[PDB]
């Protein structure tokens, strides 16, 4: 069968380009599975202060 | 202290400090009246020399509470732990902040700075207090601790006169064979030491002439007087003026000494009492 | 150490396995009176991997000037204060596996002047 | 005014700015710990040591505290900003591979270190790195969480500290006691890394890394200090044949072959002590320090 | 298993936070942001899960994703290379076994006797 | 070592969170939903190699039967090598002397 | 790009050669280098103090005294901190000072 199937069939539900490269992306967060991040802080609860900083317009 | 720091923090002479704590007691009683909770100069506001004494008092306290911790405590925490206090209300009031909360925290801060590890259940099981009680006065010993370090100007390193007291006793089995097995001065010089920490002597004076005075007066007290060994230090720059200076200190020291008592507890109550009512008045802060 | 102009060094298991990459290797092999462990080729080796570190670094870097495949292989040492700039040393020279130091074109005519007269 | 995110840290998260006053670039920290105990500890040890140490000790090569606040439950500690960091640059492939900077390197390190010992003050854990370089590149040392001081009264004195791969002989077996020997061995290794341009010793837990220093110098001679097994915790080691420096590192000039020789002499009594080194001829030599106008600067 | 399909409405949910936040939204867009922390805490329960679940993936995986191909072209490439290295022995077996026939050949050829008597114990 | 991953990946997510939750009020509030969205793709790339991560679960089994396969292929063809080494080192050494 | 990039400009002029045909091309030598620097910073003498002075090793009666509030002990001498270090660090801090 031809295994040339996309990062798409594989990774379809996601919306966005999935199938470009972390190259393309330029994303600092991205670059994380090659090289384990180190766990500093323990996952904090949401603020009232981060509600603030967006609510939208 | 030739390791500088405390040279900044070295308050000179007597009067600087009573000025010092005047101005304190000035300060909060205008920045209550402005808020404009009172009107000015009400029964409530305390003096500046009642409010010394209830501290003095409270201190002694506080000594035999560090006396009676369940681990052994090396007196060089003991010593840390009164001064930091001492100097904690040279900037603020007694009102501000009530003195058995900042003893206990000048405590535990004292113990992590001075690396004595202390385990938690062991300070715990010090204080004679309910479980529920501690914890809340461990609520607030967690703000006043940071409070303490803004107030205290980031300076804790504090020169306990102890380790001078070793050296100069070896420089004593060396260099003088006049006296002799110098360990009556030894427990004296003990004594002595527990009444010049009492006074403002940690803040004037330099804790090694603190020391060399407090061996000095055992010697004058048992039969032996080192003018030799001032002689020996004599062996040494200013050339005759060295000698004045040491005398006038010792002087002053003594005088201290003598003229410092243990204020009275009848008169102590009648004072908690007032300052009781006071911190049950309204102060609130902000929103 | 009396005289490096008298003095030959030479090994015969590198004899066989000897190329124009080893030459320098052979000078290396150390316990051989015309090299030296302050020389920073020994330097290189102790740590890793050798590339354009002589130029970066700028000292005593002895290299391979002149070759020929089977035998003659001629070494110069250098001594650089900067990159791009090179001050020549000395020349020692590799006839059959056996290392000679080349002669001044003084010395050896003043020891021959001498023999003769 | 935070400016900067440099991002957070083992025990403290970094900010890069100008404060409330002057413009000047400085280094911004804030306090990081575990609160979630209605019965925190308050502050934590490595916390109160690091400020007031760094306080008390003003050096051309020390870092300083130099202002510090905290209004809210935040407290903030105010450091220079620093270049980079010797470790990551040697770490990095061979960009501009020199010598006598190497030199350079190790005098404002021992500068540094004699201030220390001069101070009464032992800097418990220097490691390859917490070791910082400036712009003008006059490194000052920096960590200073671990440090405790050392004195004439018995105390509890805190045991296994420095970072396993650079660690004490003395520390690895597991002695109630120290002295300077901890500071001197650790720039040893320092140094052996910038010549070596590797780690020296390589030890993925305590035991693995007492056996790796002893194969590097090979087993300690009875002669050496003996007691040496009857400190608290020893178990005899491979006896290796041994090696000489010669061995481990190839080569370089004799003269630092002799400060390596001498930091590392085992005995804790012989450890070469700061004034020691400096004294040392290999610093007053042919081949001259770098005033640091040309100490290499990587990106 | 169970953390796919959590990460998966994690991801849509961004998504929709990122299409919502990229709107002037009268509504309190907020809760976008409560959503994405408390998909956070459902990935702190799915960290949880695997340990549970303890995967062990190798860096090739990571590096094709990188790529953005799929790992299934990873799983094709280790087929194919297991498939090479099985036809190159078989094959070195193969001549082996037509090298013995033929050297049997040749010496039943040159040795009658030795031959007969080895064909005979085999 | 997928589960380290997560736990990475899950830690280094909430932290970028928390430090744009930080500089939300501080940032231009224009700009920063355009930084909002640019951090929301940061995080859909994370979530969705996590999720190719997550698919290839199921295909890893295999793969650890052939490295199987590839390293009993790699010993047995080792096994050829050596014993034609061994009669080279037996006809050009032992019987020369 | 004839004039843009070289286009066959040195390529042509080559100069016989100086490189593998013969080294003595050299000819237009020069030098003249100098720099000045070295021996910098030696000195170790940062010694500061507002107190009188004491030497770091002992050889003299405290050193023969060899009495503390425990004097010394074998087995932990292996961890070093001789008593030397001790009365050392012991009367530094207590001569620290004296004269304001």
């Amino acid at each position: 069968k031809k295994v040339k199937e996309k990062l798409s069939n594989f990774l379809p539900d996601l919306p966005g380009m999935i199938d470009l490269p972390g190259s393309h992306d330029n994303s600092s967060l991205r670059s994380l599975i090659e090289k384990p991040p180190i766990l500093s802080s323990s996952f904090n609860p949401i603020t009232g202060t981060m509600l603030a900083g967006f609510r939208l317009h | 202290h030739n390791s500088s720091q405390k040279r900044h923090w070295t308050f000179s002479s007597e009067e600087q400090l009573a000025r010092l704590r005047a101005d304190a007691n000035r300060k909060f009683r205008c920045k209550a009246v402005a808020n404009g909770k009172v009107l000015p100069n009400d029964p409530v506001f305390l003096e500046p020399h009642e409010e010394m004494t209830l501290c003095k008092y409270y201190e002694k306290r506080l000594l035999e509470f560090c006396s009676v911790f369940k681990p052994a405590m090396p007196r060089s925490v003991v010593g840390t732990a009164c001064m930091y206090f001492k100097r904690f209300y040279l900037n603020n009031s007694v009102m501000e902040y009530h003195p058995r909360i900042i003893m206990l925290t000048c405590a535990f801060l004292a113990c992590k700075v001075d690396e004595f590890n202390v385990s938690s259940p062991q300070f715990v099981g010090n204080l004679r207090e309910s479980p529920l009680g501690q914890e809340k006065a461990l609520e607030q010993i967690l703000e006043y601790e940071l409070l303490l370090i803004q107030q205290l100007n980031f300076h804790l390193i504090v020169h306990n006169p102890y380790r001078p007291f070793e050296g100069f006793l070896i420089d004593l089995k060396t260099r003088y064979p006049i006296l002799e097995n110098p360990e009556i001065l030894r427990k004296t010089a003990d004594d002595f030491l527990n009444r010049i920490a009492l006074t403002d002597a940690y803040l004037l004076y330099t804790p090694s002439q603190i020391a060399l005075t407090a061996i000095l007066s055992s010697a004058s007290r048992a039969g032996i007087t080192m003018e030799s060994y001032l002689s020996e230090s004599l062996m040494l720059k200013e050339n005759r003026t060295c000698l004045s200076q040491l005398l006038d200190i010792m002087k002053s020291m003594r005088n201290l000494v003598k003229k410092y008592e243990p204020p009275r507890s009848e008169e102590v109550a009648v004072l908690k009492q007032k300052l009781e009512r006071c911190h049950s008045a309204e102060l609130a802060l902000n929103v | 150490r009396d005289n490096l102009l008298g003095i030959s060094w030479v090994d015969s298991s590198w004899i066989p396995i000897l190329n124009s990459g080893s030459v320098l290797d052979y000078f290396s092999e150390r316990s051989n009176p015309f090299y030296d462990r302050t020389c920073n080729n020994e330097v290189v080796k102790m740590q890793r991997l050798t590339l354009e570190h002589l130029n970066q670094m700028v000292g005593i870097e002895y290299i391979l000037l002149h070759a020929q495949e089977p035998i003659l292989f001629i070494i110069r040492k250098q001594q650089r204060q900067s990159p791009a700039q090179v001050i020549p040393l000395a020349d020692y020279y590799i006839i059959a596996g056996v290392i000679y130091q080349a002669p001044d074109l003084g010395s050896v005519i003043n020891s021959r002047v001498l023999t003769a007269v | 005014e935070k400016l900067d995110f440099l991002g957070e840290g083992q025990f403290a998260t970094v900010y890069k700015a100008r404060d409330k006053n002057t413009n000047q670039i400085v280094a911004i920290a804030k306090i990081k710990l575990g609160h979630r105990s209605e019965a925190k500890d308050g502050i934590n040890r490595t916390a109160l040591r690091e400020i007031k140490l760094l306080q008390e000790l003003s050096h051309p090569n020390i870092i300083g505290l130099l202002d510090a606040f905290g209004h809210k439950s935040n407290i903030s500690l105010v450091f220079d900003f620093m270049e980079t960091d010797l470790e990551v640059i040697i770490k990095d492939n061979s960009l501009v591979l020199t010598p006598s900077h190497i030199k350079a390197y190790m005098l404002m390190t021992l500068q540094g270190l004699e201030y220390l010992h001069q101070h009464w003050i032992l800097h418990r854990d220097l490691k390859p790195n917490n070791l910082l370089l400036d712009e003008n590149g006059v490194l000052k040392l920096a960590d200073f969480g671990l440090a405790k001081s050392f004195g004439s009264p018995n105390r509890a004195y805190t045991h296994q500290v420095v970072t396993r791969w650079y660690r004490a002989p003395e520390l690895l077996f597991g002695a109630r006691m120290y002295g300077v020997g901890v500071d001197m061995w650790a720039v040893g290794c320092i140094l052996a890394e910038l010549l070596l341009r590797v780690p020296f010793l390589p030890g993925d837990s305590d035991l693995d890394q007492l056996t790796r220093i002893f194969e590097t110098l090979g087993t300690p001679t009875e002669e050496q200090w003996p007691d040496m097994c009857s400190l608290p915790d020893y178990v005899t080691f491979k006896s290796f044949p041994g090696i000489p420096l010669h061995h481990i590192f190839s080569a370089a000039g004799d003269d630092l072959l002799d400060l390596i020789q001498g930091l590392f002499l085992f005995n804790p009594c012989a450890r070469i002590t700061a004034t020691q080194a400096l004294k040392m001829k290999y610093f007053s030599n042919r081949p001259g320090p770098t005033p640091g106008c040309q100490l290499p600067r990587p990106n | 298993h169970l953390e796919e399909h959590l990460e998966k409405f994690v991801e849509n949910i961004r998504q929709l936070g990122i299409i919502v936040s990229d709107f002037q939204p009268s509504s309190q867009a907020g809760l976008n942001q409560k959503l994405n922390f408390i998909v956070t805490g459902l990935q702190d329960i799915d960290k949880c899960r695997q340990q549970l679940h303890d995967i062990t993936v190798p860096l090739e995986v990571f590096e094709y994703i990188d790529q953005g191909r799929n790992p299934q072209l990873y799983t094709k490439e280790c087929l194919e290379r297991a498939l090479a290295k099985n036809e190159q022995v078989k094959g070195k077996i193969d001549t082996m076994k037509k090298f013995k026939s033929l050297l049997i050949q040749e010496l039943s050829k040159v040795f009658p006797e030795d031959m007969a008597k080895y064909r005979s114990i085999r | 070592r997928l589960s380290t991953l997560i736990e990475f990946l899950l830690h280094r997510a909430y932290s970028e969170l928390m430090v744009l939750t930080d500089l939300l009020p501080r940032k231009s509030d224009v700009e920063r939903k355009i930084e909002i969205v640019q951090f929301a793709s940061r995080t859909r790339q994370l979530f969705v190699r996590l999720l190719a991560l997550v698919k290839w679960a199921n295909n890893a089994g295999k793969v650890e039967k052939c490295a199987m396969i590839s390293s009993f292929l790699d010993q047995q063809a080792i096994l050829f090598v050596d014993t034609a080494d061994r009669l080279a080192s037996l006809a050009r050494d032992a019987l020369v002397h | 790009q004839l004039e843009m990039q070289l286009e066959k400009p040195k390529p042509v002029k080559p100069v016989t050669f100086s490189t593998g045909i013969k080294m003595g091309q050299h000819i237009s030598l020069a030098p003249i280098h100098k720099l000045e620097e070295a021996l910098y910073e030696y000195q170790p003498l940062q010694i500061e103090t507002y107190g009188p002075h004491v030497p770091e090793l002992e050889m003299l009666g405290r050193l023969g005294y060899l009495n503390h509030v425990r004097a010394a002990s074998p087995q932990d001498l292996a961890g070093g901190y001789t008593s030397s270090l001790a009365c050392h660090r012991a009367l530094q801090d207590a001569f620290s000072g004296l004269f304001w």
